[PDB]
């Protein structure tokens, strides 16, 4: 049990040989051994240390990507000592309630973090056989995503988001309203209802953060959460670690303390924009839109460490916001998260437009496993026949609206106007919800019943027989 | 709004007082602890690793 | 011997590493990271290693192997979870305790300590032997009983002891045959290259249906027992449906779920749901993991991993044909395998062709396809094994632009394109009537012409109706259904009809969840009677509307005849459905006077 | 039927007019303009690469 094993002292091999730097890499020769991913101490001249990592070793050179900006490093002066280990987060169970800065400095006037272990911040794979199916439920409040996204607890869900939609509101939200459908007890202590946020704040405005510190303030939840800022005009390659020393903290937070964790990722996109960064000064052969080949895998080790795990009680929720660029889901960002993370939530611009909060749009939301959250046992009975019900005629209700427009109202059945109906008061009466309204999901699915007894019995045919005839009438 | 804002001064002297018993603890367990930190640390700081990293 | 001198990522250069041929194994660190070149400049080699590179530095040892990528076939595979480099997941829990895979990790491929039942087959002392002869078999299962071991392909010899019945562990020798003067030992594993299909003597034509239970796969467009499609991937049904009815019913005597590429958290569903699919599976009960190997990969895992998980999926299906197992390989999301290869181009550097794809993506892809024949074994005795690929093709944000789904339409026979309107109305499962294609309607008709004479002409009539109304549909949205006429009134009304109670799947319930072949060609008669009855009575005088009204109880029956519970039986099905068709014949025989 | 006629006849000069003359500059952009550009920094980002 003991980690005495850490009483050793290793001198740290100390270079002058930087042979350049271009653009946020450093280039390092004469290097005796590097070791590939190694951290590296390089003082400028001015006196002041910048946290480096090695990129790429090649025989006695070593490309060094450098946190902190390479402005001001020099050739003549710079001294680039190595850490003979990979980045380590000193990470402790004390860091919940205080604020940490990108790399992992405590901003807040704290100290630095007492750590009783160092975590690499990359993780490890996840044995996918040790690991557990996540199928208890989360009451994340918000009617548009517990009734037809449910967010279940492990689950991976990134909020898509144009830019300048209200996607912090909603995040905010998610953290005041989340919570077990059918928690284990009433009380605080035993049932542990608290999710004990870990918040990576990358590549935002300082306005954003602001907003997330105040409203975790007032929420009560900045005593249980570790908010890693790293703001604009903080460094752009800092963004690269941010989501994974956010990610390695939760991972210590979940599986090793027992902890539930829900670790917002904010702005992903500018995490995918410092990876362009980084693989263009590099002269890789870029993707789809310039950024790196790579980014499927280097956004999987982001997103997939989470989950709940085999004998172990804790589980790693994780919402990253996404700011999608020019609003198309097919751009890289987007279209590689929708790969590896299990649905999405789909904030949309032209609801917001509208005034519609949240201004969540539901067809190209989804949840790939919100299969499994529902029905008996856990939440209502015909949670799931509601969902596929309100799916569909919400996508009727936009067809129609769709053929209205280029085709007179003639053209439209009495199916097609009864879904337009249904469409307003859809988009105004059950999507649209108060900042602090936290619907349950059993009142949500009630509005979602009186909503869809527009439509005649014999007209919801997405809907079993049985669940019609039980619930459709009461009224 | 007068009764929250007159409890500044009794619920930071609570706090304060709350926080100086775990000051007080941690300052007792270090001075009864550090003399043996300090023997393990002199020692691990003190003694040699001779080794090449060839392999 | 070698050295590193480069670390790129999962690229590594290796150096004085003369000798080594191209896709060799490579054991890389002092952890023996596995890793495999992939480019020999004199003395480097390339190597993508597998694993998490971090923590390498040059001059760390890399130790050739002198073997390609090898799967360990053999008994004990058949029940286990693997990754993509065939490493047993729940092996390396039990020996590592911790939830980690930890790097390097040697754990052998299949359960070493387990002592097989072996029966000494048919080769005898003295007997010249030749590669797949089958020289013993090992009770594997309940449900894989005899799992006839076999040779290894290439090898081959006069035997000179074969080791009697008894229980072997998976390292005893088992025979020695003599080639030449070197006798080599033969053991009962062997490894074999997944890069290289395993040989047969000849591949015959696919031409028994693949009966995946969904009404429109097995009417519209059929699969065969040795053929190969695309399920679409979407969420929630098509891929997710169809996956769970060829593990459970489809007669696919073994199973490889070969995952490249699938979120970690539905691989965890995946893991938690095989081993509870007994529930309705012929027999007496049996666990289909007892039938099914299943070749995890997450997405996180590293690059290549990902890239050689459907090999070593459709290397151990291959296998499982060679005995003569009707093995099916389902192999999910090959979209993802795609992406794998264009990253692993990107980071080796060659000139990518198609929207950033490496140029040889649909030679990848034909390779990785046509080693689905339904082909005799290699060896004597002869017997007829069968591989059907089912390669689930996540469609992305685009549609079929994808250069991904078009390189891979021109090799799979059947192609189950997913609908997205189909999709946004809930309608399950969502494939598209229109785009999809069995290039597997006429070689089954052997099939047809013996067992249900009828069904090709009414899968015939079925898409007739569903064309010709999706054309009219096009202009009714247009214009509205005022000035159709009575003939066009009841194709535009038995194509919803088709199109809501035939073509639609719950897949969940007890009924229609696995819809057999018979009842699905009885509901066929019965819409496709039903249509015939209506427009006949409209070519008498009666009109339609009137007719509809007065046989909306007929209407109401063709449409339930979906819930007809499927265990009871063909023997009375049937007559139900006899019954149905007879009692519409004279409700429309009278509503025409 | 006067009043049919004029609504078909009004249906038809908006399609021609506004419906049809928007989608085709719609098309025209979404390829000419932005997917060519598209294609065309791709193939400049490819010909850095072999450079």
């Amino acid at each position: 049990k003991a980690v005495e094993q850490g009483f050793n002292v290793k001198p740290r091999l100390n270079y002058n040989t930087v042979s350049g730097v271009n653009g946020p890499l450093v280039i390092l020769e004469k290097v005796k051994f590097p070791r590939y991913n190694e951290i590296v101490n390089l003082t400028l001249p001015d006196g002041t240390v910048r946290q480096g990592q090695v990129l790429e070793i090649r025989g006695d050179r070593a490309i060094v990507q450098v946190f902190e900006g390479t402005s001001g490093i020099d050739v003549k002066k710079t001294t680039v000592e190595f850490t003979g280990e990979s980045l380590r987060i000193p990470v402790s169970e004390d860091m919940l309630g205080r604020i940490f800065d990108g790399s992992g400095r405590p901003i807040d006037n704290g100290p630095k973090v007492f750590a009783e272990d160092y975590l690499d911040i990359n993780g490890s794979p996840i044995n996918p056989y040790a690991r557990i199916y996540p199928e208890e439920m989360i009451s994340t409040g918000v009617s548009a995503i517990d009734t037809m996204n449910s967010i279940a607890r492990g689950q991976k869900i990134p909020i898509f988001s144009a830019s300048g939609l209200p996607h912090n509101e909603i995040a905010a939200q998610i953290c005041r309203q989340a919570g077990l459908v059918r928690p284990t007890k009433d009380v605080h202590d035993g049932h542990e209802e608290n999710f004990s946020i870990v918040f990576a704040a990358m590549g935002v405005n300082l306005e954003t953060a602001r907003f997330f510190k105040q409203d975790f303030e007032e929420n009560g939840s900045l005593e249980r959460t570790s908010l890693f800022l790293n703001l604009a005009n903080d460094p752009t390659i800092e963004r690269i670690i941010t989501p994974r020393l956010a990610l390695t903290t939760a991972e210590y937070l979940a599986y090793q303390t027992e902890r539930h964790v829900l670790t917002i990722l904010t702005d992903m996109s500018s995490y995918a924009d410092a990876l362009r960064e980084v693989s263009a000064a590099r002269e890789e052969v870029p993707g789809r839109r310039g950024y790196p080949g790579y980014m499927y895998t280097d956004l999987s080790t982001i997103y997939e460490r989470a989950g709940r795990v085999e004998g172990r009680n804790g589980s790693i929720t994780q919402i990253p916001i996404l700011t999608m660029p020019n609003d198309d889901i097919t751009h890289p960002i987007p279209d590689l998260t929708g790969y590896i993370t299990e649905g999405q939530i789909f904030v949309d611009r032209q609801l917001h437009n509208k005034g519609i909060y949240p201004p969540i749009n539901v067809l190209p939301s989804l949840s790939r496993l919100m299969k499994s959250a529902i029905g008996e046992g856990m939440t209502r009975k015909d949670h799931g026949d509601v969902s596929n019900q309100l799916y569909a005629k919400y996508a009727i209700g936009k067809d129609a609206a769709a053929m209205k427009a280029v085709v007179g109202e003639e053209a439209l059945s009495i199916e097609d106007k009864l879904s337009l109906e249904f469409l307003e008061k859809f988009e105004k009466t059950f999507i649209t919800q108060g900042a602090y309204e936290d619907r349950t999901v059993f009142e949500s699915l009630d509005q979602a019943w009186s909503l869809l007894r527009i439509y005649p019995k014999e007209m919801l045919n997405r809907i079993s027989p049985k669940i019609l005839d039980e619930f459709y009438d009461r009224a | 709004e007068q009764k929250n804002a007159g409890g500044v001064g009794e619920l930071e002297k609570k706090a304060e007082a709350g926080v100086q018993g775990e000051l007080a603890e941690i300052k007792k367990i270090a001075e009864k602890k550090k003399d043996d930190v300090v023997k393990i640390l002199i020692e691990t700081v003190i003694k040699p690793s001779a080794e090449v990293h060839i392999n | 011997y070698g050295a590193i001198y480069s670390v790129s990522g999962p690229v590594v250069i290796a150096e004085n590493m003369i000798g080594c041929a191209m896709y060799e194994l490579v054991k890389v660190g002092h952890d023996n990271l596995v890793g495999e070149v992939i480019r020999i400049d004199g003395d480097k080699a390339t190597i993508q290693v597998y694993e998490e590179t971090a923590g390498l530095t040059v001059g760390d040892p890399v130790l050739r192997t002198g073997k390609p990528l090898s799967v360990e076939l053999g008994p004990g595979l058949m029940e286990t979870i693997y990754d993509g480099i065939q490493r047993p997941l729940k092996a390396i829990k039990e020996e590592s305790q911790s939830i980690y895979i930890p790097r390097g990790i040697d754990t052998p491929a299949l359960d070493r300590t387990i002592k097989w039942q072996f029966t000494p087959g048919k080769f005898q002392v003295g007997d010249h032997i030749s590669g797949g002869d089958i020289y013993g078999s090992v009770f594997e299962n309940s449900l894989i009983s005899s799992h006839k071991i076999l040779l290894p392909p290439r090898s081959r010899g006069t035997i000179t002891w074969i080791a009697p019945a008894g229980e072997y562990t998976l390292d005893e020798k088992i025979l020695e045959v003599e080639f030449d003067g070197k006798k080599s030992d033969f053991t009962l594993y062997h490894t074999w290259p997944v890069r290289v299909p395993r040989p047969v003597t000849e591949k015959l034509s696919a031409d028994y249906p693949l009966l995946t239970g969904q009404r429109v796969l097995d009417a519209l467009f059929p699969c065969v027992q040795g053929g190969t499609t695309c399920i679409p991937g979407a969420f929630g049904c098509g891929k997710t449906v169809i996956s769970q009815s060829l593990s459970k019913y489809s007669n696919s005597d073994a199973i490889i779920y070969v995952g490249c590429g699938e979120r970690g958290n539905e691989m965890a569903e995946v893991l938690m749901e095989f081993p509870e699919l007994y529930t309705e599976m012929s027999g007496t009960k049996e666990p289909i993991m007892k039938r099914t190997t299943l070749v995890a990969n997450t997405s996180n895992m590293p690059v290549a991993a990902r890239e050689a998980s459907i090999y070593t999926g459709i290397t151990l299906a291959e296998y499982f044909r060679d005995q003569g197992k009707n093995v099916s390989m389902i192999a999910d999301s090959s979209s993802r395998w795609a992406e794998a290869l264009r990253e692993i181009s990107g980071r080796l550097g060659e000139m990518p062709a198609d929207q950033g794809f490496p140029a040889y993506l649909g030679a990848k892809l034909a390779s990785f396809y046509e080693r689905a024949g339904k082909a005799v074994a290699l060896g004597s005795p002869d017997r007829t094994g069968s591989v059907s690929i089912v390669a689930a093709v996540s469609p992305a944000g685009g549609d079929f632009s994808d250069p991904v789904t078009t390189a891979t339409l021109g090799i799979t026979q059947v192609f189950w394109g997913l609908d997205k309107k189909l999709a946004q109305r809930k309608h399950f499962p969502s494939i598209n009537t229109s785009v999809s294609y069995s290039k597997y309607t006429n070689v089954l008709n052997k099939f047809y012409d013996s067992n249900y004479p009828e069904f090709p002409v009414l899968r015939d009539r079925m898409k007739e109706i569903l064309s010709n109304a999706e054309e009219l549909e096009q202009v009714v949205q247009l214009v509205g259904k005022s000035a159709l006429s009575d003939s066009d009134k009841i194709t535009l009304d038995v194509a919803t009809l088709i199109k809501e109670d035939f073509l639609q799947q719950n897949g969940y319930s007890t009924y229609d969840a696995f819809c057999p072949i018979w009842k699905t060609f009885d509901m066929m008669r019965a819409f496709i009677s039903y249509h015939d009855e209506a427009q006949k009575a409209v070519a008498n005088g009666a009109n339609w509307s009137k007719l509809a009204d007065s046989t909306g109880d007929v209407k109401h029956a063709v449409s339930s005849s979906k819930f007809f519970e499927p265990s009871r039986g063909e023997k009375e099905v049937h007559g139900e459905f006899e019954k149905l068709l007879s009692t519409m014949q004279e409700r429309f025989a009278e509503s025409t006077d | 039927a006067f009043i049919i006629l004029d609504e078909v006849i009004k249906v038809t000069n908006r399609r021609v007019n506004a419906i049809e003359h928007v989608i085709i500059p719609r098309t025209e952009n979404t390829i000419a303009y932005i997917n060519s550009e598209l294609d065309e920094l791709d193939r400049e980002e490819f010909y850095r690469l072999k450079k």
